[PDB]
């Protein structure tokens, strides 16, 4: 009336959860690179000779 | 590949669980002569209590003990659950059951 020995598991199933990967799209930045110093249009001379 | 029909005939109350033995010294040699012996705990009422439970194993030069309560419980115990699936391979159907996995250890007082 004993608990005995019973045969060997003949397999092992280990059971995750595990979610999937999304499509590349590599998102790099909001305004990305480094965006140039620039000219202010126009300028016009701030100076003249005297004369 | 070969696959089974997965069923949770499992535990009426979830009070019924099979049971699981490892031993931390390795394979019994002979299984057959060992004789296992489920304890449990009298108090019914501490829902902490109610699930201790102690397994001993016999044999003719030693003794092996596992609880699953205490720093004999390990964490494998609770972080995973084991369960026992039974397959019919006629049918490819799986029945799959709660266990209880004790790990067991040699017996000796002072």
């Amino acid at each position: 009336g004993g608990l005995t020995c019973a045969s060997a598991p003949q397999g092992t199933l280990r059971i995750l959860e595990g979610p999937q990967q999304s499509l590349s799209g590599s998102p790099l930045q909001p305004i990305p690179a480094s965006p140039p110093p620039q000219i202010p249009p126009g300028l016009r001379p701030r100076f003249c000779a005297f004369g | 590949l070969p696959s089974a029909r997965w069923q949770y005939c499992g535990a009426p109350d979830g009070s019924q669980r099979a049971v699981l033995v490892q031993f931390s010294n390795g394979k019994l040699q002979s299984p057959g002569n060992m004789r296992f012996t489920l304890y449990e705990n009298k108090d019914s009422t501490n829902p902490r209590k109610r699930n201790q439970r102690i397994l001993a194993a016999e044999t003719d030069r030693l003794s092996y003990v596992g609880n699953n309560f205490g720093t004999g419980a390990l964490k494998c115990n609770t972080l995973c659950r084991h369960f026992v699936g039974i397959l019919n391979k006629t049918s490819g159907q799986m029945e799959v059951y709660d266990a209880e996995l004790f790990n067991m250890q040699p017996l000796f007082s002072d």
